[PDB]
């Protein structure tokens, strides 16, 4: 089982928003907050990914892109399991300092986004989701999404995700929990494109609205999610 | 990009 001891192994631990649960909720507060996850979260992210099976095969470009573009989503995924292990799918447990409520929810200004995001949390109930099956989907995520035109060694980035299919595969070893699974993982991309417009949105009236970005999350947002959002970088999608 | 520095050091 090696494969997936180092899945296990190289699984990030509690990341803190650094939220002030003193002040009450905001909308600038609790935005200000989840940048600031965001941009913690991505370091942990850029970790992982490294320590990750062939990843380092890629192009340094590859790596780069593709974390950037996988970002939304690895957060989205990993934030519905916490919150169905921690509080099973009450709340968004996107960090211990920051666990969104109904009313947080409307705060944020967010609340179709999250009644999405919830929902999926409870899917992984609904699906009797192993621990083993979601570090699998979660890796598999970060090879889900790609500009159009493709990478700098598309053919590297292909075996690499042929790869990890290959190791879902065996972590399903039955034909139908595929087809879910993967249903699953195409749950995860509408919703990552529309935090992903919110998001990019919030970046531009941000002045007006008193919300703080960290230096290279708005950098990301500016240069990165665009070219999301224009139609150049894609999600693969299994199925429509 | 500081994306690119931070990534690669
Ligand atoms: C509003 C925002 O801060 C944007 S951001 O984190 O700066 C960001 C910017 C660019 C990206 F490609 C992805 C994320 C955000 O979506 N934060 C955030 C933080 C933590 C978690 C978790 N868990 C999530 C979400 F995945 F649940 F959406 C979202």
């Amino acid at each position: 089982p090696i494969f997936l001891n180092v899945l296990e192994a190289i699984e990030p631990g509690v990341v803190c928003a650094g939220h002030d649960n003193n002040q009450p909720d905001s909308f600038a507060a609790l935005l200000s907050s989840l940048n600031e996850l965001g941009e913690r979260q991505l370091v942990h992210v850029v970790k992982w990914a490294k320590a990750l099976p062939g990843f380092r095969n890629l192009h340094v470009d590859d790596q780069m892109a593709v974390i950037q573009y996988s970002l939304m989503g690895l957060m989205v995924f990993a934030m519905g399991w916490r919150s169905f292990t921690n509080v099973n799918s009450a709340m968004l447990y996107f960090a211990p300092d920051l666990v969104f409520n109904e009313y947080r929810m409307h705060k944020s200004r967010m609340y179709s986004q999250c009644v999405r995001m919830r929902h999926l949390s409870q899917e992984f109930g609904w699906l009797q989701i192993t621990p083993q099956e979601f570090l699998c989907m979660k890796a598999l995520l970060l090879f889900s999404i790609i500009p159009v035109d493709g990478l700098k060694n598309q053919k590297f980035f292909d075996e690499l995700r042929m790869n990890y299919i290959k190791e879902l595969d065996r972590i399903i070893a039955c034909s139908r929990r595929f087809y879910q699974l993967t249903k699953l993982l195409d749950s995860v991309q509408p919703i990552a494109r529309e935090l992903h417009q919110f998001t990019f949105d919030l970046l531009i009236k941000s002045h007006m609205v008193s919300v703080d970005f960290p230096e290279m999350m708005a950098e990301i947002i500016s240069v990165q999610v665009p070219k999301i959002l224009s139609g150049k970088v894609k999600p693969i999608y299994f199925h429509t | 990009y500081i994306f690119d520095l931070f990534y690669k050091r």
